[PDB]
């Protein structure tokens, strides 16, 4: 760099050796002269993620592979962009990188392609989809908030009727899904693909891989109902019976 | 015994570290007691001074507020007059304000008007002494010294800063290019280096807010 | 009586929902290229006058650039060095390919190179060949 | 006609502590962690503090924020004067 | 010179005089209050047990609960009654065609 061999022969800089930059500032007409003078709503905006993406995140590591993937540590890793304000209604995934993304981890997204599911199960993957209400999702993507607030964890809520039937059906793997369908399901999907299907129970991690809160439950660490004592770095439980009724209830 | 300081980053293998002379104000010929290393890309970054000059006009103008008013003919019981209090307050992207103040300090260091102390503390708090000084080391008329906190910073050299005009006592959050330009030689102690040094640093790798800092 | 009962056992999981505030360094492969296809910059450096550093993302700093509407453009940021080396390179390596010499603009202020199509691929290429 | 007389001298300090001191703590966001912003440094008419609009909205922020504190002769020359302003931006 | 100290936010609750006029209202309500206890915890002091619902409160939120959000034992009802409809409308059409 013989640029800095110039800086120091050059004298000391001054407060009015300052100049603005070439073409930094355009000129203006001015009147003192003659120069101037004379003369849908209720379809869910999903949200996209592309497994070559995945495949980016994983592969620079910006989400730890040994935690489940969680939509929640997505927003911390700045992978997608959800707006309140835009009323975004869901997460779905994406079928890009095919034949490219080839690696195994647990996840749960609002909405799973039945072509994604089978290629990510091959690799021995777990996917299913959860319900997260559009305000109640927006609290989960900012939990710190609403502990300012004071407010305690709400039950997490369920779909509406016209969305029952998807988080119900068995291939769409909803947490809604008849659990006894699964075993036969996931030889179907991979009798489609014809890969030998791996069973999950023989992972070594199979309970950490497959462990899922409750449909009521926002939280897989936490379950509803519960406070967080922010300032002492504590979780606080409520002891009332009445409260308990009213979480039920 | 050499006071010997390296970069507490990493600094980047294809770029060798500045290094500067360390020197302590205790006594008149103290100049030279330790040698220190500083970050290549905070003190050895690209001379872009349009960014020193375009933070410079916002500094100035950011705060400037016009209350100029008149009356025109139907307000009387002026055909283009000042209408009200007007200001010209703006923000500049405070990445590039990192930028221009990281590129103002590779000026002072490459122009020989940075001058790096361990601390501020001074034998005695005599306004006399700070300017004897200055003339001994070949300092310039205009002298800056930047301490790391205001609470800690010693009486001595307050009192010396304090009756002289012309050399001025900040803390390192008051730092600013128009002192630095203003000022013709910069003293910074060790501590607020590496201070500087974190902020100025932490800019990289800036993930965009998703909630306020506070 | 108080209505809650305090526990520190199971903050572990309000620790993990913590966000993070600094990038993290690409994790270490075993073999590369990565799945993806991502390279990181060779080992050693290359030892020419000009070093071409990598984005905040560890990315090349390469980006296609479109203006006017009908102008394709490719720029190149993070040049350090002796500029006037890589264009002669640059303009060596792109003289065949485009079948004469590239037009292009150097903006020595900015550090960064301006050539007018879209030639990423190829320069991505032959930037790896290099190293950087 | 033109003066026949000298003016004072004057000479002006360009050391002085308001001079000197001019633009200290301009970093405060960004050397002080954040926590207070630069906007907050912002001394002025409350209802345009870290705030910026043409003479219209400058206008109205004004009555918003101090119409309930606004002299009655004063909201009622406003009210006039916004009515002028409003039909000259947005018909003309 | 010697530059004057550095402006610092003050920390910690603070706390509003209910009985001061010029206090603005939304200060001094309930959200207000749990807010505080959010941003300083216990050193708040608001009572834990007053965050959740009172009772009164408790049964006015059951109210909605039933009111507006049903059971999933009713959706599975209004599935099989719709699919039935459809199933009607169906054999409707063939047997129309």
């Amino acid at each position: 760099g013989t640029s800095l061999d110039l800086l120091r022969s050059l004298p000391r800089v001054s407060l009015a050796n300052l100049k603005p930059s070439p073409n930094s500032r355009k000129r203006e007409r001015r009147p003192r002269d003659r120069r101037r003078g004379r003369k849908h709503s209720f379809r869910h905006q999903y949200q996209p993620l592309s497994l070559r993406r995945l495949q980016y995140l994983i592969d620079l590591g910006r989400v730890d592979p040994t935690q489940p993937i969680d939509l929640t540590q997505l927003v911390n890793g700045r992978g997608v962009t959800i707006q309140p304000l835009k009323r975004d209604y869901g997460v779905q995934l994406v079928e890009e990188g095919a034949d490219t993304f080839q690696a195994k981890i647990n996840i749960e997204v609002q909405l799973a392609s039945e072509l994604a599911i089978a290629a990510i199960e091959k690799n021995g993957g777990v996917v299913t989809t959860a319900f997260y209400d559009p305000r109640s999702l927006e609290i989960l993507c900012k939990p710190i908030p609403f502990f300012l607030r004071g407010q305690p964890i709400p039950k997490r809520m369920l779909p509406p009727e016209s969305l029952v039937p998807y988080y119900t059906d068995a291939k769409n793997r909803g947490y809604l899904a008849d659990p006894a369908k699964f075993p036969e399901a996931r030889l179907e999907l991979a009798m489609k693909f014809g890969y030998v299907l791996p069973d999950i129970t023989k992972d070594e991690l199979f309970r950490m891989l497959s462990a899922r809160k409750d449909p009521r439950q926002i939280f897989f660490g936490l379950a509803p109902g519960w406070v967080v004592n922010m300032a002492d770095k504590k979780i606080l439980k409520p002891t009332d019976e009445n409260l308990l009724k009213y979480y039920s209830s | 015994d050499p006071v010997l300081r390296k970069c507490e980053l990493r600094i980047p293998v294809h770029r060798r570290p500045v290094q500067a002379w360390v020197e302590s104000l205790r006594g008149f010929e103290q100049e030279r007691i330790g040698l220190a290393e500083l970050h290549p890309d905070v003190f050895a970054t690209a001379p872009r001074l349009d960014i020193v000059h375009q933070v410079a006009i916002w500094q100035r103008n950011f705060r400037r507020i016009s209350y100029a008013n008149t009356k025109t003919r139907a307000e009387v019981s002026v055909a283009h007059g000042p209408r009200g209090p007007t200001s010209y307050y703006y923000m500049l992207p405070m990445k590039v304000r990192a930028l221009g103040l990281k590129v103002a300090l590779t000026v002072k260091l490459m122009q020989d008007d940075l001058h790096i102390v361990d601390s501020l503390e001074l034998p005695t708090a005599d306004p006399q002494y700070l300017t004897e000084l200055a003339q001994y080391r070949h300092w310039g008329s205009s002298v800056l010294l930047v301490d790391l906190t205001h609470e800690e910073m010693p009486k001595n050299v307050v009192a010396a800063t304090s009756g002289l005009n012309s050399f001025n006592l900040i803390p390192a959050v008051g730092l600013n290019v128009y002192s630095m330009l203003k000022h013709q030689t910069l003293v910074l102690t060790l501590p607020s280096v590496a201070f500087l040094e974190d902020k100025l640093l932490w800019q990289d790798s800036r993930y965009t807010p998703l909630y306020p800092f506070r | 009586n108080p209505g809650f009962v305090e526990s520190v056992d199971e903050y572990q999981f309000v620790e993990r929902l913590l966000p993070p505030t600094k990038i993290p360094e690409p994790p270490k492969h075993k073999h590369y290229p990565t799945p993806s296809g991502w390279q990181p910059p060779r080992d050693p450096l290359p030892s020419l006058p000009y070093f071409v550093r990598r984005s905040r993302m560890h990315n090349i700093p390469v980006y296609k650039e479109i203006t006017h509407g009908n102008r394709q453009m490719t720029l190149i940021r993070k040049v350090e060095g002796d500029i006037w080396a890589l264009q002669k390179d640059v303009e060596e390596f792109l003289s065949p390919l485009l079948g004469k010499t590239p037009i292009t603009q150097v903006n020595e202020v900015t550090g960064t190179l301006r050539i007018k199509g879209y030639f990423d691929e190829q320069l991505k290429a032959w930037l790896l060949e290099k190293g950087f | 006609f033109v003066r026949l007389t000298l003016p004072p001298p004057k000479v002006v300090d360009r050391w002085n502590e308001k001079r000197a001191l001019f633009g200290v703590y301009d970093n405060i966001g960004i050397l002080g962690n954040f926590e207070k912003h630069p906007k907050e440094l912002i001394k002025g008419p409350v209802w345009l503090r870290g705030w910026r609009g043409n003479e219209l909205q400058r206008c109205v922020r004004k009555k918003k924020f101090v119409g309930n504190r606004m002299f009655i002769e004063d909201l009622h020359n406003l009210n006039k004067r916004i009515s002028y302003l409003y039909k000259h931006f947005n018909r003309h | 010179y010697r530059a004057p100290p550095p402006p610092r936010r003050r920390p910690g609750p603070h706390s509003p005089d209910p009985e001061n006029l010029l206090t603005p209202r939304w200060q001094l309500t309930p959200r207000y209050v749990a807010k505080q206890f959010g941003r300083h915890g216990a050193i708040s002091g608001v009572p834990p047990a007053s965050l959740w619902p009172t009772p009164e409160q408790l049964r006015e939120l059951e109210a909605e609960e039933q009111e507006w959000y049903p059971s999933l034992a009713t959706m599975q009802e209004s599935l099989r009654l719709q699919q039935q409809a459809l199933e009607a409308r169906r054999q409707a059409r063939e047997q129309r065609i």
